[PDB]
C-alpha cells in the first residue's frame, strides 16, 4: 500500500516530469525494447528502433494513463480498469514484463530528475509502479 | 545447467516411462487452463472456451506432442542444451512471437504433470533433477532472442 | 482475484488433503529445498537433513496457515494479518521466494490428488496460493 | 553475455567516469531503502530507521565500496564472470546465506545509480550494455549455489 509519504513523492516527482511526460514514456519504452529483447515480442507490428513514431506515441500514451494514475492514486484498481482489461484480456501481455517497463520508467525518471530522485523519492516511485503494474494484471485470470 | 551423473540417471530413469502423448497434451493444455493469456498464441487452435475444450482439442494434444518430442529430442543433448535448441530460440524469437516467460510457465505445468501422472514415484530428489533439466529446456530456448 | 468458483475447488480439495495436511506441507518444503535450493538460505539455522523434525514441525505450521486461510478465503488479509507481519518485518524472505513454495505445495498436491487434481482445480489452487503470497508480502515496505 | 565491442567500449568509458566508492555506497545504501526487506542481512550495521539513516550508515557506505570493487574488478573479465566470482558466489551461499534475488535487486539498483548521475549520458545503448553487465554478475553470483 502506498504511504502518505510515497503519495507526496509521486506527486511532486510526477510534477516536475511535467510536460515531459510523454517524452519520458517514449523515451522508457525505448530503453525497454534495448535492454530487455524479449518485450520487443509484443509489438512485432511497430518499427522498435531509435526515433519510431509508433514508439513516440505509444509512450504518449502510456505517459497519460499514469498521469491518470497519479491522479486517481487512492483508486487506481478503477481508474485503470478498462486499460487492465486491455491488457488482461486483449494483448494478453505477460505479467512478469511489468517489471521491466517499470525499471525502464525509473531509469528515465532517474537521467532527467537530478535533484529530485532521492533515495525515499526512488522507493515511492518503484512502489508506485509496482502498483500500477499489480493493478494491470489483477483481471488475467 | 550441468547435470550430475546420479541426476542424468534419475531423468533417464523416469522418462524411459513417460507416455509423451499424454504428458504432452495434458502440460499444454494446463498452461492454456492455469495460465489463459497463453492462449494467445493459439487461436486458429479453435474452441478454447472451457477446460474441458482446451484439454479434449485435437490441436492442443498435436501441438503438446510435438513440443514435448523436441523437449524429448533435448534430453539426449543435456551437456549442450543451448546448442541444440538454438535453432528452435530463433524461430520462437523471430518467427513466432513468443515470450520465453512461456517457456518457464511450461516448465512447471510439465513438472505438475509429472507428478500427477506418478504420484509418489515422482519424490523430490526426482522432481529436483527435472526442475534443472525444465530450467536449462527454458534457457536454452530463451538464448538466441533479440 | 479468487472468484467464488475458485473457492469451491479450493475448500473441497483441501477437503480431501484433510489431516495429510501436516504432511504435506513438509513434503513441499522438503520438495522446496531440493528443487531450489537458493530457499535454503531463509533456513541456515535448520537443521535440513533427511526426515528433519524441524522441517517437518515447520511444515505442520504452514500447512496449518494454509487450513486457516482456507476456512477464512473471504477474509484473508484479517486471518493472515500476524503472519503477514512477521514475513514482512521480521523474516524478510524475498517476494520472488513465494511462487516457488506455490509451485512445490501445487506438485506436493499433484502427487497426492490423482482423481482431484483436474485442469480446473489446479488453475484455482495456483490462483489461491498465489492470493495467500500476495497477503504474505502485504506489508513488506 | 554477449556485449558487442560497441558495448564493450561503452561499458569502459562509462566506467572510467566512476567513483567506486562513491556509486558503491550509493547502490548499496539504495538497495537497503528502495527493498528494505534486504536490510535483513545487515543487523550489525546500527541505525537503518529511515532513507537518511541508511544512506549515510558509515558501514552501509564502507560495505558498499568492497561490494563495487569487486564488481569494478570484474568488468575487466566480461568473458568469464562465472570464474571471476566463483569464490564469491560460494561464500555468498555457503557463510552468508544471501538469496541470490538479492544480487538482481543490487544490479537494478545500480542500473538507476548510474542514470541518476550520469542524466543524458546514460543512452538507451549505454543502459542496454550495462544491463547485459549486472545480469552477467547476477548469474555469476548465483552459479555456485547449492
Ligand atoms: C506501466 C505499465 C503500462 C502502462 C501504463 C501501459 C499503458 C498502455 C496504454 C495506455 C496503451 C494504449 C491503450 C489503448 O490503445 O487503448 C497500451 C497498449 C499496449 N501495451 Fe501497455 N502499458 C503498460 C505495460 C505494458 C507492457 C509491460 C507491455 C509489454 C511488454 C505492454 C504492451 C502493450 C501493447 C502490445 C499495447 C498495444 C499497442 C498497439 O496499439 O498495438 N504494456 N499500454
Ligand atoms: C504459502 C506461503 C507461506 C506460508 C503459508 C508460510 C507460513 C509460515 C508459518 C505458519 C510460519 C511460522 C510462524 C510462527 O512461528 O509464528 C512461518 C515461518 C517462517 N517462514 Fe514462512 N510461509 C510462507 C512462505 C515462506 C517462504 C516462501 C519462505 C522462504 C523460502 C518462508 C520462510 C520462513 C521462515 C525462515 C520462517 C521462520 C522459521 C523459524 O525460524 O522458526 N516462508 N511461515
Ligand atoms: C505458449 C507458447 C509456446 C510454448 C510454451 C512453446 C514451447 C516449446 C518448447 C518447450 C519445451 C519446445 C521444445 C517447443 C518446440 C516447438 N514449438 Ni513451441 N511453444 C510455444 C508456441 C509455439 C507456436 C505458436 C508454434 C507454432 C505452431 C503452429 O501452429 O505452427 C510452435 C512450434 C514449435 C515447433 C515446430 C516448429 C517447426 O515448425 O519446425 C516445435 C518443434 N511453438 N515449443
Ligand atoms: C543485500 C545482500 C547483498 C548483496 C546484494 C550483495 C552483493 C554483492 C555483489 C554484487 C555485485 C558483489 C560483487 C559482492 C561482493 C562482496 N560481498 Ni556481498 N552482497 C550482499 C550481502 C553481503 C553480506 C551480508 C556480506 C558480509 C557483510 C559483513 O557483515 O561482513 C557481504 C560480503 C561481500 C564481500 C566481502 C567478502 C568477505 O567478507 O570475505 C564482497 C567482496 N555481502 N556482494
Amino acid at each position: 500500500v502506498l504511504s502518505p509519504a510515497d503519495k507526496t513523492n509521486v506527486k511532486a516527482a510526477w510534477g516536475k516530469v511535467g510536460a515531459h511526460a510523454g517524452e519520458y514514456g517514449a523515451e522508457a519504452l525505448e530503453r525497454m525494447f534495448l535492454s530487455f529483447p524479449t518485450t520487443k515480442t509484443y509489438f512485432p507490428h511497430f518499427d522498435l528502433s531509435h526515433g519510431s513514431a509508433q514508439v513516440k506515441g505509444h509512450g504518449k500514451k502510456v505517459a497519460d494513463a499514469l498521469t491518470n494514475a497519479v491522479a486517481h492514486v487512492d483508486d487506481m484498481p478503477n481508474a485503470l480498469s478498462a486499460l487492465s482489461d486491455l491488457h488482461a484480456h486483449k494483448l494478453r501481455v505477460d505479467p512478469v514484463n511489468f517489471k521491466l517497463l517499470s525499471h525502464c520508467l525509473l531509469v528515465t525518471l532517474a537521467a532527467h530528475l537530478p535533484a529530485e530522485f532521492t533515495p525515499a523519492v526512488h522507493a515511492s516511485l518503484d512502489k508506485f509502479l509496482a502498483s500500477v503494474s499489480t493493478v494491470l494484471t489483477s483481471k488475467y485470470r | 545447467v550441468h547435470l550430475t551423473p546420479e541426476e542424468k540417471s534419475a531423468v533417464t530413469a523416469l522418462w524411459g516411462k513417460v507416455n509423451v502423448d499424454e504428458v504432452g497434451g495434458e502440460a499444454l493444455g494446463r498452461l492454456l487452463v492455469v495460465y489463459p493469456w497463453t492462449q494467445r498464441f493459439f487461436e486458429s487452435f479453435g474452441d478454447l472456451s472451457t477446460p474441458d475444450a482446451v484439454m479434449g482439442n485435437p490441436k492442443v494434444k498435436a501441438h503438446g506432442k510435438k513440443v514435448l518430442g523436441a523437449f524429448s529430442d533435448g534430453l539426449a543433448h543435456l551437456d549442450n542444451l543451448k546448442g541444440t535448441f538454438a535453432t528452435l530460440s530463433e524461430l520462437h524469437c523471430d518467427k513466432l512471437h513468443v515470450d520465453p516467460e512461456n517457456f518457464r510457465l511450461l516448465g512447471n505445468v510439465l513438472v505438475c504433470v509429472l507428478a500427477h501422472h506418478f504420484g509418489k514415484e515422482f519424490t523430490p530428489p526426482v522432481q529436483a533433477a527435472y526442475q534443472k533439466v525444465v530450467a536449462g529446456v527454458a534457457n536454452a530456448l530463451a538464448h538466441k532472442y533479440h
